[PDB]
């Protein structure tokens, strides 16, 4: 019966949770700017 | 300057007939099935306003300055009496009168594979090209057809590359779409405006 | 516990983003993209074959 | 579709990954 729990752990807390984390990471809209054409040529060198 | 004496005015049919070329040699399973789907839309969309005809003989040799009367009679037993030019020369008037009725006529010849072969004919229909964006889908599409088609795949791909080299300009219109409705609407829109362009 | 987890997640995500743009990874992704594009263009053409085939049998 | 008639809300990840690619070939 420990096969069920091993499969469950491999699926939900190991894979789906990391799927949620990755999806939130790669689709995070910028909050401070909320602008379209702030520099239109670069993003990091603005501070530089 | 009587060696050629190209006329300024050439007799042409009242309505342009319809010819579909591509994507390879006609008369095979893949190309007959690929081109046939377009006709069924024409029948259903233009029902009661379109004439559908199929011609089996060759048409690339439809010239205008061959001779005064090549093969006038079949009893003289000349070279052209037993040749195939007698029937071909007779059927060029058949398409002329069909378009004279101010109605569209489709052409389903099994000998046209390039607009350059129909660049010296007074009939001069509408050249419509159905082409795939990439060559890589052709071989995969051939594989699903059957074992017989794979045997002729070498000649099937021979015309695809050659037909690509033809100026799009040479073709009257292009169909680079891949679905039914977009291709059906694109073809109907050109002809519906063309239908009102003749009236 | 929380701060170290945040730092680990940030460093790992940055490294993944940096390493996704290597030449081999870009080549593999381009191969996958071209496979998907070919499949997408091939699926649309298959509709023509079935639609034509249905009509001819219907009209015999 | 814009050719058929003829004939920047990206996330931080998207922006950074796009900029990281055009600066990699050199
Ligand atoms: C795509 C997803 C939904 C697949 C899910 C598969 C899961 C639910 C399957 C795959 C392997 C399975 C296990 C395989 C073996 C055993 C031992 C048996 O004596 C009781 C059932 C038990 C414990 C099964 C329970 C269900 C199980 C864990």
């Amino acid at each position: 019966m420990s096969i069920f729990y091993v499969v469950y752990f491999v699926v939900f807390p190991f894979f789906f949770v990391n799927i949620f984390v990755a999806l939130i990471i790669i689709t995070f809209q910028e909050q401070g700017d909320k602008m379209m054409e702030e520099c239109s040529l670069e993003k990091n060198e603005r501070a530089c | 300057k009587q060696a050629e004496h190209v006329p300024p005015y050439d007799v042409v049919p009242s309505m342009r007939p319809v010819v579909l070329v591509g994507p390879s040699l006609k008369g095979y399973e893949v190309t007959d099935m690929m081109q046939k789907a377009l006709f069924d839309f024409l029948k259903h969309r233009f029902d009661g306003r379109i004439s559908i005809t199929r011609v089996t003989a060759d048409l690339s040799l439809a010239k205008r300055s061959v001779l005064n009367n090549p093969g006038k009679r079949t009893i003289i037993e000349r070279s052209s009496a037993r040749s195939s030019i007698a029937e071909v020369q007779s059927e060029i008037e058949r398409i002329f009168e069909l378009a004279k009725s101010l109605q569209l006529v489709v052409l389903d010849a099994d000998t046209i594979n390039h607009p350059a072969q129909l660049a010296k004919t007074s009939l001069a229909p509408i050249i419509v090209f159905v082409k795939v964006s990439s060559p890589k889908v052709l071989q995969r599409l051939i594989r699903s057809r059957g074992k017989s088609q794979m045997k002729h795949l070498t000649v099937q791909m021979m015309a695809y590359d050659k037909l690509v080299q033809c100026p799009p300009e040479s073709f009257d219109v292009i169909l680079d779409e891949n679905q039914l409705e977009d291709a059906c609407e694109h073809l109907a829109e050109y002809l519906e405006v063309y239908w009102r362009a003749t009236h | 516990s929380f701060f170290v987890l945040n730092l680990v997640l940030g460093v790992l995500s940055g490294e993944f983003a940096k390493e996704r743009e290597r030449v081999e990874n870009r080549r593999a992704f381009m191969k996958l993209r071209r496979q998907q594009q070919i499949e997408r263009e091939l699926n649309g053409y298959r509709a023509w074959i079935d639609k034509a085939e249905e009509v001819m049998l219907a009209e015999e | 579709n814009q050719k058929h008639a003829l004939q920047h809300h990206m996330s931080v990840w998207e922006q950074r990954t796009s900029q990281l690619r055009k600066h990699m070939q050199m």
